[PDB]
């Protein structure tokens, strides 16, 4: 407020090089003149971390950084953005915290930090498989899992989901079909963009056909990749299999990548019998491959058609007449005892008990 | 870039622990490849020297060098694993507008 | 980035946020004028909701100046970069 | 309202305390039923078929018992033990019987599209694909933990009463349905 | 009623009017320009 | 560890890529091999024609 007439009205203003506080109704000046620092000591400035003026990093256990130190180099390695490596050891000294964890084995710890990277990536978008990260550990698949899901418990933070459009990005680069590598015939080589184009658009059909929920999306993808690569040239890559394919990629293609593609061969028939070209055509499973194109031109509707005949699991599909069968109501106990035979075979006579000593000895 | 990369690695062959015996660690090849960007999906694309003079970004390219070590057994090999990045000069070998 | 504030008797943006398009940042083509404010920048207070305050990106200089073109980029960390060219 | 189906129960936990020391290699040498593995753990489990159930001794003096559909019937069979017990020559009580958890579960009819689930539940719903094929989804009123499925089947457990797990299904329903 | 930036590569009207990273729509460029003011401006022809 | 390490879970890229980057924008050049600290080796390029 204004000392001089009371309003409120005051706005900072500066003249030609003066600040300074005006009330703008009167044109009294309540407080003028600043306390800059200059270049002069701007060229001298120098850092400390607020916890280091403030006492910390001197609690820290050898164990403790040694864990930060092994956080550093997982998330470094990967050559990942510095504001990532700083979110993932904040989450490891905040997880530290507890004392159910600081009293923890070495693997348990080490699992600890590769979940910690993946989560704050997953924070950030970042597709990345949890396989490779087992991959780059000292622990195996099963105990990381269970760390993993005891700390996101302990914890509640938030888990974004893994966007398959992400996943499939970061995974069509790694194969060596776009260079003319003398490994590989240039038979086989095609332009990326529309490999990406098929295969998007093919895990997309995929997705919305209810085979990508509750199953691990690497095969998937591996399947979409796969009809893309024979689509693109029928003429010679519908002679190959899936270990040669996976041969010339320098891949470990999954075991149930075989029934995943046998399972999408299904779907294709269900969304082929719709049009009248294929319909006409008897196509059967290796043949159909070459109109994938056509199909795709027109999804929508067609797959639209093809749910009025859904999906769901094949095994559950077996046509059962008889679901959930009601068993029998058998909640009585009786007065106090149905019976005093069953008490009559619990033990043992003397005529046995007596050796039951000299065999296990 | 062509030449005394390799005379250093070859000078820098091989690195062995005191400790334990027996193991040890070769390299064999370097190479410098060409200048690419690092977007935020593990996925690369190449670039030109505008785009980096725009986004403030350096134009560079990945060092890459295949390795042979030992752990248990000896038959563990490497082909392209990479080191680092280095920075290209304009209108050298390696740029986009040689 | 906030929109230009509207003035409570004009229907129109104050005078500092003049040449701000809708999302604030200057229009292509304009003309700028000293201490006129080039981005509507607010950062938040951390260094239950958090507080912002403002630290827009005023334009210093002794004669007005016209802009030329204005570019919008990002780097992998998400950091959104502006840029932005003036003309006399 | 109900789809018609209810929620059939599949297991029953229970304990109570037998009130007295017990030697369990005793009841290893004595009873035509028991276990003593020391090596791996020392402690004595049973079983009975009426009820369906599989109950565990120490030499403590107390049992955990576990299998049946009924909460009655897991009593029923803990006071079996607790008579076999008697009859074992050690003077054992039927004393402070509890229930522990019980586990049931029921089904829709109706395809489960998990991930609209996650993105409209994500604060008490967990989704992951990669490990566990289902859905989790822990329930507050009462303190529920529920298993989702696409079938449409699902698991519920961590509950006292048939009730609790008849009213989180309720709850829970118009969640499915929509 | 959203915001249109130009792709610096092909030219082809994006819209954005989120956090959402900046990438065009078409191609896989990166930077973006806004349109021109809608305004008149006058000037002098000395 | 009993069970033999692998030297790949370690191999670090920052030195190098920081190294090289800094001493090429800083302009100075530092080397412990030889006790030689070099000053003002690089310039910015000059555009005013
Ligand atoms: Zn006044
Ligand atoms: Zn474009």
């Amino acid at each position: 407020r204004c000392p001089d007439c009371g309003s409120t009205e005051l706005v900072e203003d500066s003249h030609y090089s003066q600040s300074q506080l005006v009330c703008s109704d009167c044109g009294c000046v309540v407080t003028e003149g600043v306390l800059t620092t200059t270049f002069s000591d701007e060229g001298n400035l120098r850092e400390v971390t607020y916890s280091r003026s403030t006492g910390e990093n001197e609690q820290v256990s050898r164990s403790q950084q040694r864990g930060l130190r092994r956080v550093r180099d997982l998330c470094r390695v990967l050559q990942l953005p510095p504001t990532f490596e700083d979110t993932a050891v904040a989450y490891y000294q905040q997880a530290y915290r507890h004392s159910g964890i600081r009293a923890a084995r070495l693997q348990k710890k080490e699992v600890l930090v590769g979940c910690c990277v993946l989560i704050t990536c997953r924070q950030h978008n970042w597709p990345l498989t949890m396989g490779a990260i087992c991959t780059l550990l000292y622990a195996d698949l099963d105990v990381f899992s269970s760390t993993y899901m005891q700390i996101v418990k302990l914890l509640g933070l938030d888990v974004p989901s893994l966007c398959l459009a992400e996943l499939v990005k970061t995974y069509c680069s790694s194969f060596k079909l776009f260079q003319a590598s003398p490994s590989v015939p240039a038979k086989y080589v095609e332009d990326k963009e529309k490999m990406l184009s098929r295969t998007m658009q093919l895990v997309e059909l995929a997705n919305e056909t209810w085979l990508v929920t509750g199953r691990h999306p690497l095969p998937v993808i591996t399947a979409a990749t796969f009809l893309a690569w024979q689509s693109l040239q029928p003429a010679d890559r519908l002679s190959c299999s899936l270990a040669r394919f996976c041969k010339l990629a320098n891949v470990d293609l999954p075991y149930p990548a075989s029934s995943r593609l046998q399972e999408l061969l299904a779907v294709l028939l269900r969304m082929a019998e719709q049009l009248a070209w294929l319909r006409v055509l008897r196509l059967d499973k290796r043949s159909v491959v070459k109109h994938i194109g056509d199909l795709l031109q027109h999804r929508q509707s067609l797959v639209r058609s093809a749910f009025r005949d859904l999906l769901l699991p094949p095994c559950m599909l077996k046509s059962p007449k008889r679901i959930c069968p009601v068993p029998p109501v058998s909640t009585v106990t009786g007065d106090e005892n149905i019976s005093d035979s069953e008490i009559e075979q619990y033990l043992r006579t003397p005529q046995e008990v007596r050796d039951f000593q000299r065999a296990q000895a | 870039i062509n030449v005394e990369i390799k005379k250093i690695m070859k000078a820098n062959e091989k690195v062995t622990s005191d400790a334990d015996p027996m193991w040890y660690l070769k390299y064999l090849n370097i190479y410098v490849g060409l200048p690419d960007v690092e977007e935020s999906f593990n996925v690369t694309r190449p670039v030109s020297p505008h785009e980096c003079r725009l986004r403030d970004m350096t134009y560079s390219a990945p060092i890459t060098v295949d390795i042979e070590y030992t752990r248990g057994s000896q038959r563990i090999i490497r082909n392209a694993l990479p080191i680092g990045r280095m920075p290209i000069m304009l209108r050298s070998s390696n740029c986009v507008l040689t | 980035v906030m929109g230009p504030m509207l003035d409570a008797a004009t229907r129109k943006p104050i005078w500092r946020h003049e040449i701000l398009d809708a999302d604030g940042i200057c229009s292509p083509g304009e003309k700028v004028e000293n201490k006129q404010v080039l981005v509507n920048k607010s950062m938040p207070t951390v260094t239950q909701q958090p507080q912002y305050k403002d630290v827009p990106i005023t334009y210093k200089g002794a004669t007005d100046s016209y802009i030329e073109k204005v570019m919008i980029s990002s780097n992998a960390e998400d950091a959104f970069l502006i840029k932005m060219l003036l003309r006399q | 309202g109900p789809s018609g189906i209810v929620p059939q129960l599949q297991n029953i936990v229970s304990t109570v305390n037998l009130g007295c020391k017990l030697d369990l290699k005793t009841i290893a040498l004595r009873a035509r039923n028991a276990e003593y593995n020391p090596k791996r753990f020392a402690a004595v489990i049973m079983r009975i078929r009426e009820p369906r159930t599989t109950a565990l001794i120490f030499s403590s003096g107390k049992m955990v018992c576990t299998g049946a559909k009924s909460e009655e019937q897991s009593r029923l069979a803990a006071r079996k033990y607790a008579r076999v017990v008697q009859k074992l020559g050690f003077p054992a009580k039927f004393l402070d019987f509890k229930i522990q958890n019980m586990v049931g579960s029921c089904d829709v009819k109706f395809p489960i599209r998990l991930e609209g689930l996650v993105l409209t539940h994500q604060q008490f719903s967990s989704y992951e694909p990669e490990l566990f094929p289902g859905l989790i989804y822990r329930m507050i009123k009462p303190r529920i933990v529920l298993l989702i499925f696409v079938s449409g089947k699902v698991v519920l457990t961590g509950a006292k009463v048939r009730a609790e797990i008849y009213e989180a299904f309720e709850n829970i329903y118009p969640i499915l349905k929509g | 009623q959203p915001m249109i930036y130009i792709c610096g590569e092909c030219h082809t009207e994006n819209e954005i009017k989120s956090r959402d990273p900046i990438r065009c729509r078409e191609c896989g460029y990166r930077i973006m320009y806004k349109k021109r003011t809608k305004r008149l401006v006058v000037f002098d022809a000395r | 560890r009993a069970a033999q390490f692998d030297v790949v879970k370690h191999m670090r890229q920052d030195q190098i890529t920081n190294g090289m980057v800094n001493a090429i924008s800083t302009g100075n050049w530092s080397l412990k091999r030889f006790k030689m600290d070099r000053q003002g080796v690089t310039q910015v390029l000059s555009r005013l024609s």
